[PDB]
């Protein structure tokens, strides 16, 4: 998503992958759902069975890959709804009484193979102020 | 692996019966993973029983094919995790009552239908020792069973066939097995524990008539 | 190109690099460009996502004229020269350095197309080192990541005709546009605003996006 | 196994290059793996980089070929290694920065010597959010990487090869690589744990010319 | 015949394609005849259009697949009856119009989502002689079109193939295709006659993607 800001389409599937970071011991389920664009995203962990989703248990796990499928991009510079990936509890967090009671997760995402980038702009990250040497290339 | 969600992995059947189809037959809706709630096993629960399929009336491609289609023909394919730690023990009883005909305590009254029709919620044992019905406990392992012993696994597979005298069954008022889990040793740690217990049931063979 | 994701297509868009309104009359009748990949901060976070570049930068100087607040604007000659980094660069506008038989001019008049020379792969080593991790030469003086394998070289820009050209401001436009880019080594994109044309320090905004403690401006919690 | 110092056992490599030889050639004098000190990772550790080759000016026959050979040519074998017990959780980024080019936070001064050079001593990212030179550690997998989860393993092994333009360089000014640990997601235990992380860096297919 | 409603029997084509898929696929649950109402043909009744596949976004397991759908990709089958006797004289064109932008009449204002999305309502033209925007129906047999003259015939059939652009749309925002019923000769009796069109729209090579 810095590469994919110097053009204008994109287009593919792209892949998360999140990795639990606890203790050896941690346990637990974890329930990723896809929500596909348009959709609801959802709050009760009852009614986020609609799209594709899975159960993770990082108690087995320590990894997950969850593809992304295919997005088409800006076919439609204007606000609406395109996609998202959500992540309920659902068990718990069972860790010993000795290891700490605050896990953490962290989340990659990569596209795949088959993503396409074209037309190309300029970044709208980078703009703001004067700069030190200023007319020393001079 | 059942289903555009990928749950958990299997191949303990019962019965000496994979399901195979003995007209709308899913394979594809319906034969995917249905994860229930975690019910919090602690020291003092008694039990838990889900009658299905009454527990997947409301949930899913199955429960669109229920309000949707006046027979069923389904067998199971389900699955408990109890996911503890290496310091909490534990034993559990997953087992799988065909036709459950539960008991009223104390009474000439039968159970009506908010006893005994809970759906995704599940419902509790009152006298486990006795599985509800006056039977016993110590001679369940007649039925298909599973056995979760903390020390030693935490996951258990049941597969459930067809089991009716008839041929097709009308859901709403009718309900074949029954999964049920008893913790036999209760469960123990020093702190004095919610370890949770998960139960992925998934349809196998569906088949529905009667749109 | 095969695709537009392609690293000699995704670079080798022509940039402005100089821009000098320098005014003649009858040091400062001139001017020079150090030519340096970090001019322009639309071009140089392009080329801050690779280690090591090897481009043959063309150079498309176009020179404009206009009457300041005589009706006609007069066709002069400019000399646009490329002085290395080797020998010296011409002191005044008419000294004897601009008559150097090394180099190498080129001499375009205003009512031309502009002028356009391909400046080769300039370097010592077989790659431009845009970012050095090192110090130059022996001392401990020497700043930090200035490689002398990295300077392209410098473009001396007189108007060759004589004193008394009354103010009509000539300002002259420099492209610069890679060729034949071979890129080794990516990098992060760089997040944090520049400081400096010498240097990679950092500052942020005050907040975010794009600030020191936060680069994506910040929803109300997790669940939003 | 390199040297008469027999100390990790390997075979992940890099930038598709196991080094080869593309004047002296040490191969047993320098093919060692130089141990460094063990940094102690804590809660609020921010990080920790090792320039190379800079930090080996000092240590060893390495070190002896650098005072003694005006230019260099070596590729690397780095391991990194964080004894943890099983009840602590954590994750380092392992990542290998060729030319890291520093800054210096809110100045318009560079840095100096002795901010760039520490040798053996390494030194600590002050904004390891932005790895001390404005880009981003989300984007800092583009490096030659690896990942330190204490759930899952301890230890970590980057191949470096040649990285530079120039075919062979001065060591004594220049830095090719810059070893990098930042704790990403940072250590946790009930106690309030001093966990270290140790770093051997083994060059490999060393040549020096220039006595 | 398509679905389990038998509904007309057919094999007029149109832009030379029949369709064939060029991933849910309906094949049963959506290639169905779902016949709209019949709209009264009287004397002086201007027209009728209907927008596909917005007239059937409510209507039956290819309304579920639009609902529960981000992106279609149909064809379709059409077929209008007008069901009139022998004493009955008129003469109907049905066309249908790929990507009927409308008109509104006077005003500088363009139509709004209640002026376009009608559904199984359908609408009727206003100047139907200008196809309600700004056109000709003297030149509206470019079209793929069909006569219903109920001295010869009584019965039309159009096959609409995917006409977009885009290889699939999405369904709630966007509609392709406009089939219109226009009266040329109007209908005619002594008595002074409420003649009814019956329009059976099929959708054929069904794609969905997007749950």
């Amino acid at each position: 998503g810095n590469i994919s800001r110097y053009y204008t389409h994109w287009s593919g599937s792209l892949e998360m992958t999140f990795m639990f970071c606890g203790s050896f011991m941690a346990t637990g389920k974890l329930i990723l759902c896809y929500t596909p664009p348009g959709g609801s995203c959802p709050t009760t962990r009852e009614t986020a069975m609609l799209g594709t989703h899975i159960v993770w248990d990082f108690g087995l796990q320590s990894s997950v890959t969850l593809i992304i499928p295919w997005i088409s991009g800006s076919h439609y510079s204007t606000n609406a709804n395109v996609g998202y990936v959500t992540c309920f509890m659902q068990t718990n967090l069972i860790v010993p009484s000795e290891s700490s009671d605050t896990c953490s997760l962290i989340g990659f995402i990569a596209a795949k193979d088959d993503f396409s980038l074209r037309l190309m702009r300029d970044s709208p990250d980078i703009g703001i102020d004067h700069l030190h040497a200023a007319e020393a290339a001079y | 692996k059942l289903g555009n969600s990928a749950i958990v992995t299997q191949e303990c059947c019962a019965y000496g019966e994979w399901p195979n189809y003995l007209p709308t037959q899913p394979e594809t809706a319906t034969d995917r993973f249905y994860t229930l709630k975690s019910v919090k096993w602690e020291a003092g629960s008694t039990g838990w029983w889900w009658k299905l399929p009454d527990a997947l009336n409301n949930i899913g491609m199955f429960g669109q094919n229920v309000q949707h289609h006046y027979l069923y023909r389904s067998g199971f394919l389900i699955h408990v995790q109890c996911n503890a730690t290496r310091f909490h023990q534990g034993a559990l009883l997953v087992v799988a009552i065909p036709e459950h005909q539960r008991g009223a305590h104390n009474t000439n009254t039968s159970p009506g239908f908010d006893d005994i029709m809970k759906g995704e919620e599940g419902g509790t044992f009152n006298h486990p020792y006795v599985l509800d019905d006056g039977t016993s406990l110590a001679c369940a392992t007649i039925f298909p069973h599973q056995w979760i012993n903390l020390r030693t696994n935490n996951s258990a597979t049941i597969v459930l066939p067809w089991m009716n005298a008839a041929p097709m069954d009308f859901p709403l008022r009718h309900n074949q097995w029954t999964l049920a889990i008893i913790p036999v040793v209760p469960l123990g740690t020093r702190t004095m524990s919610m370890v949770p217990i998960t139960v992925s049931i998934a349809p196998m063979c569906c088949e529905f008539n009667g749109l | 190109g095969v695709s537009e994701t392609l690293v000699e297509n995704f670079l080798s868009r022509a940039a402005l690099v100089s821009k000098r309104s320098f005014e003649y009359k009858d040091d400062k009748n001139f001017f020079k460009w150090t030519i340096n990949t970090r001019s322009f901060v639309q071009l140089r976070r392009k080329l801050e996502l690779f280690t090591y570049l090897r481009f043959d930068a063309e150079i498309t100087i176009l020179t404009t004229v206009a009457v300041n607040g005589y009706m006609g604007l007069p066709n002069l000659t400019l000399q646009a020269m490329f002085v290395p980094t080797g020998a010296l660069t011409p002191e005044k506008q008419d000294s004897f350095h601009w008559q150097s038989g090394s180099n190498a001019s080129v001499f375009f008049k205003i009512s031309d197309p502009p002028a356009r020379m391909t400046i080769p792969f300039m370097c010592i080593n077989s790659a431009y080192s845009v970012f050095y991790d090192g110090f130059a030469g022996f001392e401990k003086s020497g700043l930090y990541g200035i490689n002398p394998a990295d300077t392209i070289g410098n473009l001396c820009v007189r108007i060759v005709n004589e004193h008394q050209p009354v103010g009509f401001t000539v300002t002259v436009r420099v492209y610069m546009k890679p060729k034949h880019i071979k890129a080794w080594a990516p990098r992060p994109p760089r997040t944090l605003p520049y400081m400096s044309i010498a240097n990679a320090n950092y500052k942020g905004k005050k907040r975010a996006p794009n600030a020191l403690n936060a680069i994506i401006g910040n929803r109300d919690s997790v669940k939003t």
